[PDB]
């Protein structure tokens, strides 16, 4: 009754603050849109061989519950995220400096290993790599261009065709700075272990150009400023334009559309590679768990081969993968190899917390430049500033 | 230090007289305030430092927080397990001059309006925060928290299909229109009284998931809070921006009291389960979680059961504080 | 029932060197001991079974009368 009921929630203050991870097996958390069930299946392997429990758990807004739990000692033993929030995690000192070895880290891509090292230290393991590529229509356009400054052109034969070349998301930068960093844009400069957040690279001559192309698509009616997200993704999957600009995140969408579709690299500008960002989902380990050994085991031995990572995978996929291996198998599916590419090419996402000063100040720039309200110059000058105030 | 015991009684909330520099009042419960009756205390510290009680009032369920009227000196509000609020005037016995009767369960929290100095608030395990007038019966206003990512997993049937507990809102001392308070749920929110029900409110969360039990506005900063939880961690927010000061492990098991002093803009106070009270620095006001201490100041350790309550000394020197615990002790000591 | 499982389980949980001290001489805890154990029980009062009496406060009704607005 009224007794039991209060004494409960006593108890529950009690048992909640006292408690700390529990030694001998262990808890993964993991975000709902990932394949922990099928993480769960390997879980379940590595009980079966060891004797080591493994608890999969994907609670809402982990990555913020995390960085607030991990001081106390309680929590997950391994985390899995985007390596970009891992920074603040090792910043706070909450992750485990991993130990591979150098024969394990060679099967691995060597770029990954560099989305997740702070401050001199390994401190997770990359399992995933995801970056936009370029989306085509192969009935309007089996053979797409390389280039950006084909696009006008081929623009000019879909309008008399009642088509349109290209319509992506032109209202948020991580759509468009793959072209503003081609020629030379950056977002921090990074030298010896750590970005700098007084080098920025926004208001340089190659983000110039590059935004410079784009606002002159505009002018030239090639694109509409407005062309926000779901603007482009109804387009594209309802087949009224050629190309749009996308992550594996919108595949699942196009499948259901039957639209008869490619994924290939990005079109280069001024010979130059476009430069997407690129996420890479990363597994650390607690620096408060006292089953380091035991994660190290799991994710090394299980869950990162061949037969971990295809678990995972056919639960829900996992996109590209950092696991040589695998990923060649994979890779077969020229989606997959196309992202893997775009990544190749494009930069790590800094994992650093002035990012978000950067997104917002580019956000303007790029909106402001497209709509006509300042000059490509005027708008990035501010951006710069605005960042490195 | 200077003490007083209530004798099978245990001390749920205490606050100092804003009218009378020597008098405060405990809010109190028999068995640990599981059980039985409820108890106020009103208090005086004379000349000697003696703590005498002036009178007192039986209630018949516990007493789980007490808040003086801003605008009465002679009146005390106490918030009762049987989800009633009762308003005295001390200089009656026994009996109340008003009961406030709308909450459905137990309410753990009651605060006056520091601003208007007219009006009060109330918060319940019934997941409901009240707004009153001690002139009227009815509730001017109630507010439920809400966050939205709590909001979005929820089932719309979750009610029907067989498988929460705001536990302090505090008004600003600063905007009259702005409520604050924690929940079981781990999330603090914040309400504009102006706006409507359904977009009236910003959530936050606060303590990793665990609960809440904890909030307090800065006295000096408008738009500083402190919270406290089951974590063990004391943080520090801006709400115009959120946390710009974190002090891990602050109690070794969970906090059920911060409360920012009066004198300085940058020094609180937290109780804890663990049987201490703990005063701190603000230090971003550099972080605490840097400093070799933690920007811990003073831990008083007197009391032998959990404190769940803990008042700073308006008048006098600053630094005084009143605390009270499940050991039905009260205490008057310096923190510094 | 209830009552003496929630009381087990914070027996088994919470039983710093000064606060685990001060947690094994608990009044509270003691009295978590003794409902687990089945001695002390819900008689608004507590009561022990070993000692045939009261644990406690005893429990005085208090009527819901309020005064009547007669003083400013
Ligand atoms: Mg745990
Ligand atoms: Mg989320
Ligand atoms: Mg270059
Ligand atoms: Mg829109
Ligand atoms: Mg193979
Ligand atoms: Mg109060």
């Amino acid at each position: 009754g009224s007794m039991s009921q209060r004494l409960q929630s006593i108890k529950d203050h009690l048992v909640e603050s006292r408690s700390k991870i529990e030694e001998g097996k262990l808890v993964i958390w993991i975000n709902g849109d990932k394949g922990y069930n099928g993480l769960a299946e390997v879980g379940k392997k590595f009980e079966k061989d060891t004797g080591i429990k493994v608890t999969v758990e994907h609670p809402d807004k982990l990555e913020e519950k995390f960085p607030q739990v991990a001081a106390t000692g309680d929590g997950p033993d391994i985390i899995f995220w985007a390596h970009d929030r891992f920074g603040g995690y090792a910043q706070s000192g909450l992750l485990a400096e991993i130990t591979p070895d150098k024969a394990f880290q060679d099967k691995l891509y060597p770029f990954t290993w560099d989305a997740v090292r702070y401050n001199g230290k390994l401190i997770a393991y990359p399992i995933a790599v995801e970056a936009l590529s370029l989306i085509y229509n192969k009935d309007l356009l089996p053979n797409p261009p390389k280039t950006w400054e084909e696009i006008p052109a081929l623009d000019k034969e879909l309008k008399a065709k009642g088509k349109s070349a290209l319509m992506f998301n032109l209202q948020e930068p991580y759509f468009t700075w793959p072209l503003i960093a081609a020629d030379g844009g950056y977002a921090f400069k990074y030298e010896n272990g750590k970005y700098d957040i007084k080098d920025v690279g926004v208001d340089n001559a190659g983000a110039k150009a590059g935004l410079t192309f784009l606002v002159d698509l505009i002018k030239n009616k090639h694109m509409n400023a407005d062309t926000d997200y779901s603007i482009a993704e109804a387009a594209f999957n309802k087949g009224e334009t050629a190309m749009t600009i996308n992550g594996p995140w919108a595949w699942s969408n196009i499948d259901t559309s039957k639209v008869n579709y490619g994924v290939t690299v990005l079109p280069t500008f001024k010979g130059q590679p476009s430069k997407p960002f690129v996420g890479v989902l990363s597994a650390g380990i607690n620096a408060a768990s006292p089953n380091k050994e035991l994660a190290k085991e799991f994710l090394e031995n299980y869950l990162l081969t061949d037969e971990g990572l295809e678990a995972v995978n056919k639960d829900k996929p996992l996109g590209a993968v950092a696991l040589k291996s695998y990923e060649e198998e994979l890779a077969k599916d020229p989606r997959i190899a196309a992202t893997m590419e775009n990544a190749q090419k494009g930069e790590i996402m800094p994992n650093i917390p002035q990012m978000s000063a950067f997104w917002y100040a580019v956000r303007t720039a790029v909106i402001n430049a497209a709509s006509g309200r300042q000059t490509v110059d005027e708008a990035l000058k501010d951006a710069q500033t605005r960042i490195t105030k | 230090m200077l003490r007083y015991h209530m004798q099978g009684f245990s001390g749920y909330g205490v606050q100092y007289s804003p009218f009378f520099d020597n008098r405060l009042a405990v809010a109190a419960g028999s068995n640990f305030g599981l059980v039985g009756n409820g108890k106020l205390f009103i208090l005086e510290i004379d000349r000697s430092g003696r703590i005498v009680e002036v009178n007192s009032f039986l209630t018949q369920d516990c007493l789980f927080d007490l808040a003086w009227n801003e605008s009465h000196e002679n009146q005390v509000l106490v918030a009762q397990g049987d989800g009633t609020l009762r308003l005295f005037d001390t200089t009656f016995k026994e009996f109340p001059i008003a009961i406030f009767k709308e909450h459905e369960r137990e309410v753990f929290s009651c605060n006056w309006n520091l601003v208007n100095r007219q009006n009060f608030l109330s918060s319940s395990w019934d997941g409901s925060i009240k707004i009153w007038s001690p002139l009227r019966k009815q509730s001017l206003m109630t507010l439920t928290p809400r966050p939205l990512e709590i909001t979005k997993m929820v089932d719309p049937l979750n009610a029907i299909i067989l498988k929460n507990c705001v536990y302090q809102a505090q008004f600003s001392p600063h905007d009259q229109n702005l409520v604050l308070s924690c929940s079981g749920n781990s999330y603090a929110s914040l309400f504009d009284i102006r706006l409507p029900s359904g977009k009236n409110q910003n959530n936050f969360l606060v303590h990793s998931g665990l609960e809440a039990l904890t909030c307090d506005f800065n006295k000096y900063r408008p738009y500083v809070v402190a919270t406290g939880g089951v974590d063990n961690a004391i943080r520090i927010w801006d709400i115009r921006m959120s946390c710009i000061n974190e002090i891990p492990n602050a109690h070794g098991l969970a906090i059920r009291k911060v409360t920012w002093s009066p004198h300085h803009s940058n020094i609180l106070m937290s109780a804890s389960y663990d049987m201490t009270c703990r005063i701190w620095r603000d230090l971003s006001n550099k972080t605490n979680s840097t400093d070799a201490t933690k920007g811990s100041i003073f831990n008083f350790t007197q009391h032998s059961e959990f404190v769940f309550g803990a008042d700073w000394s308006l008048w006098g020197k600053p630094g005084y504080v009143a605390s009270t615990a499940w050991d039905g002790n009260l205490f008057v000591w310096n923190g510094l | 029932s209830e009552l003496q499982r929630i009381a087990t389980d914070i027996v088994k949980c919470c039983t710093s060197s000064s606060v685990e001290s001060k947690l094994s001489e608990s009044k509270f805890i003691q009295l978590m001991r003794n409902i687990s154990s089945g001695d002390v029980t819900l008689k608004s009062e507590l009561f022990s079974s070993n000692n045939g009496e009261l644990v406690g406060n005893r429990h005085i009704f208090v009527k819901d009368e309020i005064h009547k607005d007669i003083l400013d």
